[PDB]
């Protein structure tokens, strides 16, 4: 009676959900098989035997998804919410969001309304994708204004694997980009910027793993998200709902993008010989270099702080460290937000899926801050769309698809209002 | 005689209770599944105080569960002494407020008061002498605070004659949980200003002060601090619950305390509390009991009321103690302490010995200060709410649900009249 | 009745305490867990004046310990005759003053000072007949004065009319430790000079010099010196303690001594001291004690009274004896050195027998002096910090911590006061 | 509750670092592997199981370091304290503290804030770094001043190894050795010169070793350090504590440049036969020619002696062997001092590394003396220093790093300066 809808949408998007099922699956000890041998939030029973998860796959091209259809979880997942394509998007919002997703749609809301009907608590969806690609930017879109049109009061999360500042892996995927913010502005309440870079650094710095690959990435997040869910999976002293969140870390409804972060990650050799104590993991959390995203979060001041714990906890002493850190004279809060910091303590210790990198610690903080340094990453953006669409480039690619051209000048604008907003509420009064 | 139904709302009040519950069960000697194994007599006299005889010889505990999320019933029902609370008290919802107050006061919560007054009626209407309510909720959580005083607006306008306790703990200031407290705080605390008769504040720093430096614990658990709460408010009606050489009741509180119809926000003490490597040194008499009661940071608010005064000061002791020592003590306590009582009421401290200590103790102090002290507690408070207001930070989520800002702005007027009422009589002098 | 609180301060004092308490108990007959095993009941009768019963039929010391360093604390604890003290008299400090003064006396200990003044009202509220304090530190150690003398400061303008007494032991001015001394030494006289009423200064030359040629001993060891000084310290007012033909008090001392509301600085002298090997010849009988008492270098101070005279000299004896040879033998010694004896006050000797002997003795005296030869004491110290000062040597630890220099001035005027009233004294005849 | 910190930067710091830490993991027992069969002064524990020290160790050319990453203690550091640059310093100040260090000096600062943070008595740092190098001098200036800046009253003490008078083995090292000082005057309370040349005459004379290696002079320099640290360690009659020392040892704030002296090293044939009287110990102490530092102390007069004895010590007769020792003609005082000696005891013996040179003996006293005889040593170098600067000798390959020309002059009046204390302080009153 209290549930959730993972939409994994995009390449990206259902990168992250494989990995992030894995870990489900492992720490119920749900068997890929899907048999057992709690899970209500995400694994629905059918009847007897087997356990289906609530998720949906929305992708065009049939490669990944495929794979998912041949990997080791072939018989888990419904043979039907594994929707598959004809062709792909092209990294062009236009096509992902005119021409083909007008034919998909329809049948994801179908498959959508079919698993919600199957439930008698559900709470919050929780949305996947990346914005650079064309399929995670444009569907995704499209089934955000489809699902706000639809479900009302409802609140959606999303995790967009937003482009990085330096290290890039595509050109258009600025524009398809402020587009596809441009809609995710609205039909979404908590959007967390999961950068790529920031992540291959921490990588670099913590874990020592030296090359680092996609999978170790998608298991650090599948980990946070986690992490995040453990108050309505797990038991726990201090229970948070996934709906007063749109209450806490949402002041003005229109800024509601957050930044991540989670500790600690260590590997073994250094894990022993350190001690973790609840002081030094929370004075790690808020630490600017790993931050999830790519940010400076001295750069500006913060607005809010949801610190969910895992692990055994000892509260009144986090109490005291908190108040350490509040008096850590780097981060300061703007002036309207005298009550900081937002806790949740959860017993379930942190899970490790088997093979990862990750050791297994008794204590873990994930930390989603909502600030005001996140706000560069938008205009360091804009930046790069200006030295496009100043010149036209590839515009003809995205007017091909009957997408009215001016659209983007509109979009950007809106996109300019954005910081008429945040180095405003910045300002002290 | 004089029945006492509980009710829990949010799930702090509900681990709470769960731990209020399960030491009274200790006390009057009833196992976890519901019959009586003390030895005495006295504990089953007055079984009818808060239990019902269940049918079968069993018994069942008078309180009332909400929560507009069923984790919390699992929970207690889980947890240990959750076999006695009754099948049919369990009324839950499935939404959940998400500390979000107005969902849990005019969109959510508003579509289960109906079903709660009906089960609180089933509940009142079966009783002969109804004594009065306690509650236990708190003021920060959307379920808590929301359904709490929705329940409360309800029960007062159906028993006026009746009194209405609230073991509220309000937000501790500076170890804060969450970011959108004091709208919660604010709305919570106009509604209990208009249909409450005492509302004792709790706040967690005080509550790890004492765990943490009187106790000497080394890791504080939410447990234990819910311990503590529920000894204090065992305490506070054992007097009652037992013969005693000076008895007491509910109502001689409410009209030994409370000078004004709305001055009635008390602060709690228990005593004795020590370590466990201290334990055998120190003695079990009322001279250290007087010691450590009055202190600062013995109490459960963080207002040193050494910022302040005290308009009225009860004390309940429990145990067996020559009542002369205690008087004596008193008032050598008052002449000693002269300033920190207001003057313009004479002998403003009382006394009220039971017969019968608790589980483990000889002696026992519960310390009841309706003092002007906590003013500064609900100034601070406003502090907060104004500097998150007045730039409407968060506001859109109360507006949503149909809550207009005019209840805010005249929530925050009736505020500064509490305090400002509570400076002018710190203030008069005669 | 007449109970007396010990406090306690910096590495010296701590050791010394500990030393006193382990031979009070082994007098007392307590042993080390906290019970009584000895035979007769004089030693029950008159527990109360330092020990307080303790929940259970313990007992523990009415003893308060400090220290800007938590080293002493398990030291204390883990040594002999540790597990007396409460688990909460001991308050502690982490960052240490080390050996600096201003650091003991404005920067840190001024943060525990309140603490500290918190748990002695808890235990002077407590009593019912404070005859007064008495206090046990070195005048080097920063910790010490420092501490030492602000919790003076403290208590005597709370507590004005019970007396406050200090077994200060004094840096010995050749054996010397420290070369920052004679600055906390000078820092210290200035303010005993003003809220004491009893200074016994020890120097550990004196100490060294009795350990090495009466006692014979051969390696003398920190604790033996500390066991000396509380013999002493027992013995100041075992007279009170215990019954006896001529009774005494902390007080009779207080009058019977002090002529100027100053010149109150004591030396000690215990008797009697001899050799192991030597122990089966001399016989124990007040004519030897008389002669052991009196010498130069049977005292704790290096100042050989040859070089002075005494204003009064006090002579509380221990055991059983016929009073009249006590008394024949104090006329005798006083018209045999009538020159040593100060003129214009006559019969300045005062005696004061009680009737229970120490453990291991048959008769015991301690000889407390208030002479005029001390003040070459000061006045050497007053050399010393002369000689360090006008070259400000060292000057800006002190400086940093905010002291001024004009502390330093005044203090080391008012040194130069207390050693010119003294000899303006010993002067004046009549 | 009662702890310090101990940063080794520089070769002949972390290889005196190597043989120290073999100490105190020897004398408390902790085993090289990390796993105990007192120790919060230095090593923590880590919840379970081990204990790491608390050392970070910076250096940049890794041989050394990495030496140690695979000595006999490879498992016993943190895997992350271990900083390793990419090239090397190259004795000219400028390198060490303007181009390499300013990359450095941020990750020195988190490990140390991440050491600090978890502890509850923090005391005083314990520096340790050569002088003639250049990373042991312009990675030691560049720290003391991000410390000080940073923590304020905390107290830091350095180990510096000075270039011996005679003996040489740099010839640029002059150059950034009065640099190293123009920083050292200040960020640094105490600096005890340790040299080479009478540590080498020593063990030719006492120990007997014929042919000293570097391996017995740092034994000999951790067994100073140790001595001097059994005071927070182990019991003892007489504690003093690391902050007395700003207190007794500095009078006028300026002049905090104090020689070390050690006693008893003897090897076992002459020991057995030799009492080693607390007198004799003692005697041998004040002895000019053992003094750890190449100076001659009669030359001028003593300031201050800070005198601790290690074992079975009777008090009241060190006390008459002290007096004694104020007798002997030869050493006095400046007038402004009459408060000679300050002492100190500790009753752990000294505790003898196995297979070491030195012999185990019960007692032992270290002196750490406050003189004026030291001033010549900055005298006779600068004369060093002058005949190159005349002629511009090696400045262009410190100019080369950006460094301003002119600042070695500044620097040299500077020192200059000192003399203007010291053979004036020594003048009586
Ligand atoms: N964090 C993370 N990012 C990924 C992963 N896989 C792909 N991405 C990112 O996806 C972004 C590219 O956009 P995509 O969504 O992959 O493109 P697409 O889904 O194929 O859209 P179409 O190909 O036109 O159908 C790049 O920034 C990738 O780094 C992953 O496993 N983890
Ligand atoms: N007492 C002692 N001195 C040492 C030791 N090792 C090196 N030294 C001295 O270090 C001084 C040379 O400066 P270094 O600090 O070694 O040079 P560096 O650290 O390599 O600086 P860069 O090489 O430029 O990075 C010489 O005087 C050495 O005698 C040792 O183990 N013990
Ligand atoms: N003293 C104490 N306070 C608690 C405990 N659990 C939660 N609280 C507080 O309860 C507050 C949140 O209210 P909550 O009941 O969770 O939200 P609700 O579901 O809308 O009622 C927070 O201030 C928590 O810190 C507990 O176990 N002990
Ligand atoms: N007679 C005696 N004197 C001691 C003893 N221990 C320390 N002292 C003196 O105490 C003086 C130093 O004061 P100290 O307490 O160590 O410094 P503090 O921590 O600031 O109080 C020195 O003169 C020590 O010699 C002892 O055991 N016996």
């Amino acid at each position: 009676m209290r549930e959730v809808i993972s939409i994994h949408v995009g390449q990206g998007g259902i990168q992250v959900g494989n990995a992030c099922w894995e870990l489900f699956c492992l720490e119920h000890g749900i068997q890929p098989d899907g048999q057992m041998p709690a899970f209500n939030t995400f694994f629905s029973e059918t009847g007897a035997g087997k356990h289906v998860p609530r998720a949906v796959f929305l992708d065009l091209e049939p490669t990944v998804i495929d794979e998912v259809r041949t990997g080791t979880y072939r018989q888990l997942f419904h043979p039907e919410q594994l929707i598959s394509g004809k062709e792909d998007a092209a990294n062009n919002f236009a096509r992902g969001h005119y021409t083909i997703g007008k034919e998909i749609v329809d049948l994801c809301l179908d498959r959508i309304r079919k698993l919600a009907d199957n439930c008698t608590g559900l709470q919050g969806f929780l949305v996947f994708n990346s914005v650079g690609g064309g399929t995670g930017s444009g569907l995704g879109s499209l089934l955000l204004e489809r699902l706000s049109v639809d479900y009302g009061k409802k609140s959606k999360l999303g995790f967009t694997i937003y482009p990085s500042p330096q290290v890039s892996t595509a050109v258009v995927e600025p524009y398809n980009s402020i587009l596809s913010t441009h809609s995710l502005l609205e039909h979404t309440d908590v959007a967390v910027m999961l950068d790529n870079e920031a992540i291959y650094d921490i990588c670099r710095r913590n874990l020592d793993i030296e090359r680092p690959t996609y999978t170790n990435l998608n298991r650090l997040i599948a980990q946070v998200i986690s992490s995040l869910t453990a108050s309505l999976r797990f038991d726990g002293a201090l229970n948070v709902d996934i709906t007063e969140f749109q209450t806490n870390l949402v002041p003005y409804p229109r800024i509601h993008f957050m930044l991540s972060s989670y500790a600690p990650i260590i590997s073994a050799e250094k894990a022993y010989h350190e001690q973790l104590s609840v002081a030094e993991i929370t004075n790690s959390a808020f630490e600017p270099a790993n931050m999830m995203a790519k940010c400076d979060p001295r750069h500006g001041k913060y607005m809010a702080c949801s610190m969910m714990y895992r692990g055994d906890v000892v509260p009144k002493d986090v109490n005291a460290s908190i108040a350490t850190i509040k008096t850590k004279r780097t981060i300061q809060f703007v002036d309207w937000c005298p009550t900081g910091f937002k806790v949740g303590i959860n017993y379930q210790p942190p899970t490790v899926v088997p093979g990862g990198d990750l050791a297994k610690v008794m204590r873990a903080v994930c930390m989603i801050s909502n600030s005001t340094a996140i706000a560069e990453v938008f205009s360091r953006l804009d930046h790069k769309f200006d030295l496009m669409y100043a010149k036209r480039a590839f515009v003809h690619w995205y007017v091909g698809e009957g997408m009215e051209e001016g659209e983007f000048s509109e979009a950007r604008e809106d996109l300019a209002a954005l910081e008429k907003d945040y180095e405003e509420v910045g300002i002290e009064t | 005689m004089r029945e006492i139904v509980h009710i829990q709302g949010g799930q702090c009040g509900n681990q709470i209770g769960a731990k209020f519950w399960e030491v009274i069960s200790d006390e009057h000697g009833i196992d976890p599944t519901g019959t009586y194994h003390g030895d005495s007599d006295l504990q089953l006299e007055r079984i009818n105080v808060y239990y019902n005889e269940a049918t079968g010889g069993r018994y069942v505990p008078r309180a009332i569960l909400m929560d507009l999320e069923p984790g919390t019933m699992d929970s207690v029902r889980a947890g240990p002494f959750g076999q006695l609370f009754r099948p049919d008290n369990f009324v839950f919802g499935q939404t959940g407020a998400g500390n979000n107050w107005a969902k849990g006061h005019y969109t959510e919560g508003a579509e289960l008061i109906d079903s709660v007054l009906d089960v609180v009626r089933k509940e009142a209407e079966g009783c002969d002498c109804l004594q009065g309510f306690q509650i236990t909720h708190s003021l920060g959580g959307g379920t808590g605070s929301g359904m709490g005083t929705l329940l409360i607006s309800k029960v007062r306008e159906e028993y006026p004659d009746r009194i209405m306790e609230t073991f509220s703990v309000v937000p501790s200031p500076k170890v804060s949980d969450t970011v959108v407290e004091p709208y919660n705080a604010t709305l919570s605390v106009h509604q209990l200003v208009e249909n409450a008769d005492e509302c004792m504040v709790i706040d967690n720093e005080a509550l790890y002060d004492i765990c943490f430096r009187t106790l000497k614990l080394t890791t504080p658990t939410y447990g234990d601090l819910n311990h503590l709460v529920s000894a204090a408010m065992s305490g506070v009606t054992c007097c009652l619950r037992f013969p005693g050489q000076l008895n007491s009741d509910l109502r001689k509180l409410a009209v030994n305390l409370i000078p004004f119809p709305r001055l009635h926000f008390f602060m709690i003490g228990f005593a004795p509390l020590t370590s466990r490597g201290s334990q055998q040194y120190r003695a079990l008499t009322v001279p250290e009991l007087t010691q450590q009661m009055f202190d600062a940071k013995n109490m459960m608010c963080a207002a040193d009321p050494r910022h302040g005064r005290y308009l009225t000061a009860s004390a309940l002791f429990r145990g067996r103690m020559s009542t002369k020592e205690v008087d004596e003590q008193m008032l050598n306590v008052q002449n000693k302490n002269s300033s920190y009582f207001v003057e313009w009421i004479p002998n403003n401290i009382k006394s009220s010995i039971c017969d019968i200590p608790p589980k483990g103790l000889k002696m026992a102090v519960t310390f009841v200060g309706n003092s002007t002290a906590i003013q500064e507690m609900f100034k601070r408070v406003a502090e907060q709410f104004t500097a998150m207001f007045r730039r409407k930070a968060f506001l859109h989520w109360y507006t949503g649900e149909g809550m207009d800002e005019m209840e805010f702005t005249e929530a925050e007027s009736n505020m500064n009249d509490l305090v400002s009422e509570y400076q002018q009589y710190q203030d008069a002098t005669a």
